[PDB]
């Protein structure tokens, strides 16, 4: 039946550029125009171009002007987006979608793809930044405490983080990565101890990066 | 042109009926033609409902759209069923996308979020660096809004905050890192981390030294 | 700015049908920019009070396109002539929904009217597509003659000549005439047996009659005959085992009105972002002048089309009429009209049923005789003779 099919993305640095291919399969090529849209992390979509029936009608996105550009070959029921100047901001995906008719001024389309990855930025292999996030001022809830150790900037993933060489698991606490504008991902990790402990309990964190080899202590 | 505004999310037990409105900015909302979107984590989005209250083939009823223009707005309305049908949801109008919200099933009840907030160390204040943490903790479901304010004025630059994800005791945690200067960390009296789970807004406030 | 759409419909239904419809194609992609508005006009009787009335009510609106429709009570008594030629002095371009005569098809007299259903030639294509399922090679081609005749026959003869065959003894009758019974004898006697029928209503049943009473509609026969020629009297006159053709839609104003409606937005907003955009005019009087943007957008509005609808997919052609149709074959059983087959495009597709011919010989008669009753010719000379 109706089955689409996208290609041709990945990650590479700022400055180049890509040809993204969306192969279709069953369903007549010549009597669809397809849209280009794209899913963001977290927020929704955003539309981009679209195409007409054969050629001519013709639209884009308000901030994509110049740098993109589509075509498509009735040939090998193939279409090709092609573009350049890559930038920082559209590392996300990028989904393939047909419309209903045989113009785009609808704007209502129907059986998407199934996304394509795009991600431009420095790759840079960089030792992680340990840092100690102290408790309050001797202030408590129910006799507990909040301590922890802040791993910044360090790519790629994964990284350990254990408490006094692991000995220690109640009470742990390892919340996922993020990823910032830099490239780079960060993280946390929080361990609940008694009140009573606070200045009188020397409590470290081991930090463990295999892909930058990068074995540090760090004392809260 | 405007911007159609939709809750951030909505929590629902199974057996209830529940309407889902996304609100439009400027104009008409009976002038244009709205759809309904939805999509499966790691699956790629299908269209459920088109032209205003239209059903493609295959849908099995139960999904219906109310367009009443009220205050400017259209609402889908589903029947009481859980199964695995919960999920995010979109709307869309013309060249213009909401933010998403998302269907959850009720299971175990709500917990209450927890908030912790670390100002930045003095070890990175000592790099010209300073990071404020807002950790939110032991919370469902897993539907969290994140904001950053400086004592006088919400602040959206610099901040990064990750998605919640399901841990082993099936509940949802999150971080929040903000990034800022030292010299504008001592120029604001204070900074504030709110966390709105469910409607349920908790507010910690953090001081230099 | 804002645009208007004049039509000329049948009556007060079908223009609020159409009003509905361009609120609903401007209720989709409507961006600002365009506004698409519509005006309406109701048929008049006689026809120069008609084509005053559409000159002044309508191109006092600078209207971008006419669309026009069969008069409800007759049948040709009001044929959409006026408003090709006052709406085609200024190359403004017309759309035709349910009218099909083939006079409209040759762009030398109606110079902008293009429609969305196939004349009656391209039955002539049906009937060329379907001699070959059967095969049978030899036929006789019994045609009236005053424009519909000729137009049939120059389209089968030149189809036919594909594959270098040749029709038998084609033979044409005045039209409105009696007394066909000399040439219709003089065709009974030949080594043909299928015979193709086009000609218009009571010549049809005077023809079959003539054919009764010559018992030539007997068994080892088969007809072929186009739309007109049943369906108006079909059940009083027509023999048994005769073979029809039938648009599946035709008159089905409300589907046709939508289509149309869908087709012109779509061409408009496509032609709205050139360079050159000048608007009708203004007045039919103290106006003597080309709407010089005209002839572009007649050629925006044909190739494009495309707009995949409820009456499906249209596509019109070189020179207006719009191909790719689907008829529908038939056949008569007892005074009743049951469906045998279904013709789509390029290729005929038969059904669960089977099928009665001339004479309830449950077969597939071929046509061929081969006399053998030979007339020879020599001259007297010599020993020879």
């Amino acid at each position: 039946e109706v089955q689409l099919v996208e290609s041709g993305g990945g990650l590479v640095q700022p400055g180049r550029s890509l040809r993204l291919s969306c192969a279709a399969s069953g369903f007549t090529f010549d009597d669809y125009a397809m849209h280009w849209v794209r899913q963001v992390p977290g927020k929704g979509l955003e539309w981009v171009s679209g195409i007409s029936w054969s050629s001519g009608s013709i639209g884009y996105a308000d901030s994509v002007k110049g740098r993109f550009t589509i075509s498509r070959d009735n040939a090998k029921n193939s279409l090709y987006l092609q573009m350049n100047s890559l930038r920082a901001e559209d590392t996300a995906l990028y989904y393939c979608a047909k419309d209903r008719a045989s113009s785009w001024y609808a704007y209502g389309m129907d059986v998407w793809g199934q996304g394509t990855l795009v991600t431009v930025s420095s790759a840079s292999t960089k030792g992680p930044s340990v840092f100690p996030l102290a408790p309050s001022s001797k202030s408590t809830s129910g006799g507990t405490a909040a301590l922890g150790c802040l791993v910044k900037d360090y790519f790629p993933e994964p990284v350990t983080v254990s408490w006094n060489s692991g000995a220690l698991t109640s009470g742990v606490h390892t919340f996922p990565a993020v990823l910032q504008s830099s490239g780079l991902y960060s993280l946390s990790s929080v361990v609940t101890v008694p009140s009573s402990s606070l200045g009188t309990q020397t409590y470290i964190c081991n930090v463990n990066h295999k892909p930058s080899n990068t074995k540090v202590d760090k004392k809260v | 042109n405007f911007m159609l505004t939709q809750p951030h999310s909505v929590s629902e037990s199974p057996g209830k009926t529940v309407t889902i409105s996304c609100t439009r900015s400027s104009g008409s909302i009976a002038s244009n033609y709205v759809q309904w979107y939805q999509q499966r984590p790691g699956s790629s989005p299908t269209t459920v409902i088109y032209d205003d209250n239209q059903r493609p083939s295959g849908v099995p009823n139960r999904f219906s759209g109310s367009i009443d223009s009220s205050s400017n707005s259209a609402s889908l309305i589903i029947s009481g069923l859980k199964t695995e049908d919960e999920a995010d949801y979109y709307c869309q109008s013309t060249r213009v996308f909401g933010g998403g919200t998302k269907l959850t099933v009720l299971g175990q009840p709500k917990a209450a979020p927890s908030v912790t907030l670390f100002p930045p160390s003095s070890e990175e204040l000592q790099a010209n660096k300073a990071t404020l943490v807002c950790l939110i903790s032991d919370f469902y479901p897993g539907a969290v809004t994140v904001a950053w304010k400086a004592d006088s004025s919400p602040v959206k630059a610099g901040v990064e905050t990750t998605t919640p994800s399901k841990q082993s005791n099936n509940k949802y945690a999150a971080s929040s890192y903000l990034s800022l200067t030292p010299e504008q960390w001592k120029s604001h009296r204070s900074y504030s981390c709110q966390v709105t789970h469910e409607g349920s807004t908790v507010e910690k406030t953090v001081a230099p030294t | 700015k804002i645009v208007n759409i004049g039509a000329v419909l049948s009556t007060r239904k079908h223009e609020q049908m159409f009003r509905e419809a361009v609120n609903q194609a401007n209720k989709r992609h409507g961006s600002w920019k365009i506004q698409l508005n519509a005006t309406s006009v109701t048929h008049k009787p006689n026809a120069i009070q008609m084509a005053l009335s559409v000159c002044e009510d309508l191109i006092s609106s600078q209207v971008y396109a006419i669309l026009v429709s069969h008069p409800p009570t007759p049948n040709d008594h009001f044929t959409p002539t006026p408003v090709s030629y006052t709406a085609g002095f200024y190359r403004i371009p017309v759309l035709g929904l349910t009218t099909r005569m083939s006079i409209y098809s040759d762009k030398s007299i109606h110079l902008s009217f293009l429609r969305t259903v196939p004349p009656y030639s391209h039955q002539s294509s049906v009937w060329f597509e379907m001699m070959r399922v059967y095969s049978w090679n030899h036929i006789i081609l019994l045609v009236s003659d005053d424009h519909e005749g000729r137009a049939a026959q120059k389209r089968l003869e030149t189809l036919l000549e594909e594959r270098e065959s040749k029709a038998e003894k084609v033979l044409q009758f005045d039209p409105g005439t009696k007394n066909v019974t000399a040439l219709l004898m003089e065709a009974k006697e030949l080594e043909a047996r299928v015979i193709i029928l086009s000609a218009s209503e009571d010549d049809a049943a005077t023809v079959y009659r003539a054919a009764a009473m010559l018992n030539m509609t007997g068994s080892g026969y088969v007809w072929l005959v186009g739309e007109r020629e049943i369906s108006g009297n079909a059940l009083r006159y027509a023999p048994d085992g005769i073979l029809g053709l039938q648009l599946i839609n035709g008159k089905n104003e409300s589907a046709h009105i939508s289509d149309a409606v869908g087709v012109v937005a779509q061409a408009v907003h496509e032609l709205l972002e050139k360079e050159n955009i000048t608007d009708p005019p203004r007045g039919c009087v103290g106006n003597t002048n080309i709407w010089k943007t005209g002839p572009l957008f007649k050629r925006v509005l044909m190739s494009s089309k495309y707009a995949d609808g409820v009456t499906g997919r249209v596509e019109f052609n070189e020179d207006g009429d719009r191909k790719f149709a689907n008829y529908s074959i038939m056949n008569l059983q007892n005074r009743k009209l049951v469906q045998v087959g279904i013709y789509n495009g390029t290729h005929v597709i038969p059904n669960d049923r089977k099928i009665i011919w001339p004479g309830g010989e449950t077969e597939k008669p071929r046509g061929y005789q081969m006399s053998t009753r030979l007339k020879i010719v020599t001259i007297h000379q010599e020993p020879f003779v």
